C-alpha cells in the first residue's frame, strides 16, 4: 500500500536496525579493509516512525 | 492515522486554542501557554474520530477499549491532544456507521502501533477467520454516531500531537524570532528554547 | 589521601547537579521553560532538596 516511501575483500559496511516505541533507527558506518579486529562506533542515519511490527528478516541480492 | 510529519515551519500554538474546531484540550510533559517560545526537532500530528466517553483513554500508557485494541500512546508522551464537539460532521439520525471501533483482538498493543487486518478473532473454541456467529464477534464494530446523544456519546474529532524534545536539529519553532549575535562580552542568550546567561 | 579525598569530595558534590533526584531534569532552565511556575517550582523543590 506503501504508507511510506523514501529516496535520497576491499570495502565493510557495517548497519544496525532496531526498533523502539515504533521508531525504525539506522546506524551506519564504512571503512575500508571473518570480522577483522577493531574498533569502530556507528553513527545515527535514519530515524523513521513507521510502528510496523518486524519479527522476521531478509537480505537482497543482485541480479543483472 | 495517517503520521503527518510536520518540520521546517513555524507553528503558531497560539491559533489552536481558541475556536469550535480545537476546544477541550489536555497536554503533558510541556506546558501550551509556552509553546510559543520552545522549539522541537519533528512533530508527528494524526486526526481521527472517537466516541467521548472513550477518549478518556487516551493519556499516556493508559488502558481500554481503543487504547489496547485501535491505538496506544507512549508512557512517556510529550504533547497535546486536542479534541472537536463533532456531531454536525460524524453524526446522523438512527446512526452513523461511518466509522469503526474494535471490541476484541487477539493480541495488546504497543505504542503507535497500527494494524489493518480485519480477521475475525475467535472469541471462544469455534473457529473463526471466515465463520460469523456466536464465539466470532466482528472485529470492526461502529458506535452508531446520532445528534440526539449525551456529550459521554457524542463522536469527537480528535487531534493528537506528539512532539519531540530531542536535542537535535530543531526545525520545528514557535512565532517569536532572532536577534544578532554577540561575541566575548557576557551577555544573556535564548538558543532553541534553551535560556542560560553566560561569555 | 587527603588530597584525593578533597578532590573525590569536590567532584562528588560536582556530579550530583546530574543527578535529577525524581525531577524532569537536571537543568533547571529547562524546566522554567517548558512548564509555568507552579510545577516548575515543585521539580526545582525537589533538585533544592
Ligand atoms: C508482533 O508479531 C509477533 C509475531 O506474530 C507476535 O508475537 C507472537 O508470535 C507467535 C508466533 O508463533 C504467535 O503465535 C503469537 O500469537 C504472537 N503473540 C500474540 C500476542 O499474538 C506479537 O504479539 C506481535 N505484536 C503485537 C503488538 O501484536
Amino acid at each position: 500500500n506503501c504508507t511510506f516511501e523514501y529516496v535520497s575483500f576491499k570495502n565493510l559496511r557495517e548497519f544496525v536496525f532496531k526498533n523502539i516505541d515504533g521508531y525504525f533507527k539506522i546506524y551506519s558506518k564504512h571503512t575500508p579493509i571473518d570480522l577483522p579486529q577493531g574498533f569502530s562506533a556507528l553513527e545515527p542515519l535514519v530515524d523513521l516512525p513507521i510502528g510496523i511490527n518486524i519479527t522476521r528478516f531478509q537480505t537482497l541480492l543482485a541480479l543483472h | 492515522w495517517n503520521r503527518k510529519r510536520i518540520s521546517n515551519c513555524v507553528a503558531d500554538y497560539s491559533v489552536l486554542y481558541n475556536l469550535a474546531p480545537f476546544f477541550t484540550f489536555k497536554c503533558y510533559g510541556v506546558s501550551p501557554t509556552k509553546l510559543n517560545d520552545l522549539c522541537f526537532t519533528n512533530v508527528y500530528a494524526d486526526s481521527f474520530v472517537i466516541r467521548g466517553d472513550e477518549v478518556r483513554q487516551i493519556a499516556p500508557g493508559q488502558t481500554g477499549n481503543i487504547a489496547d485494541y485501535n491505538y496506544k500512546l507512549p508512557d512517556d508522551f510529550t504533547g497535546c491532544v486536542i479534541a472537536w464537539n463533532s456531531n454536525k460532521l460524524d453524526s446522523k439520525v438512527s446512526g452513523n456507521y461511518n466509522y469503526l471501533y474494535r471490541l476484541f483482538r487477539k493480541s495488546n498493543l504497543k505504542p503507535f502501533e497500527r494494524d489493518i487486518s480485519t480477521e475475525i478473532y475467535q472469541a471462544g473454541n469455534k473457529p473463526c477467520n471466515g465463520v460469523a456467529g456466536f464465539n466470532c464477534y466482528f472485529p470492526l464494530r461502529s458506535y452508531s454516531f446520532r445528534p440526539t446523544y449525551g456529550v459521554g456519546h457524542q463522536p469527537y474529532r480528535v487531534v493528537v500531537l506528539s512532539f519531540e524534545l530531542l536535542h537535535a536539529p530543531a526545525t520545528v519553532c514557535g512565532p517569536k524570532k532572532s536577534t544578532n549575535l554577540v561575541k566575548n562580552k557576557c551577555v544573556n542568550f535564548n538558543f532553541n528554547g534553551l535560556k542560560g546567561t553566560g561569555v | 589521601d587527603v588530597v584525593n579525598h578533597n578532590a573525590q569530595a569536590l567532584n562528588t558534590l560536582v556530579k550530583q547537579l546530574s543527578s535529577k533526584f525524581g525531577a524532569i531534569s537536571s537543568v533547571l532552565n529547562d524546566i522554567f521553560s517548558r512548564l509555568d511556575k507552579v510545577e516548575a517550582e515543585v521539580q526545582i523543590d525537589r533538585l533544592i532538596t
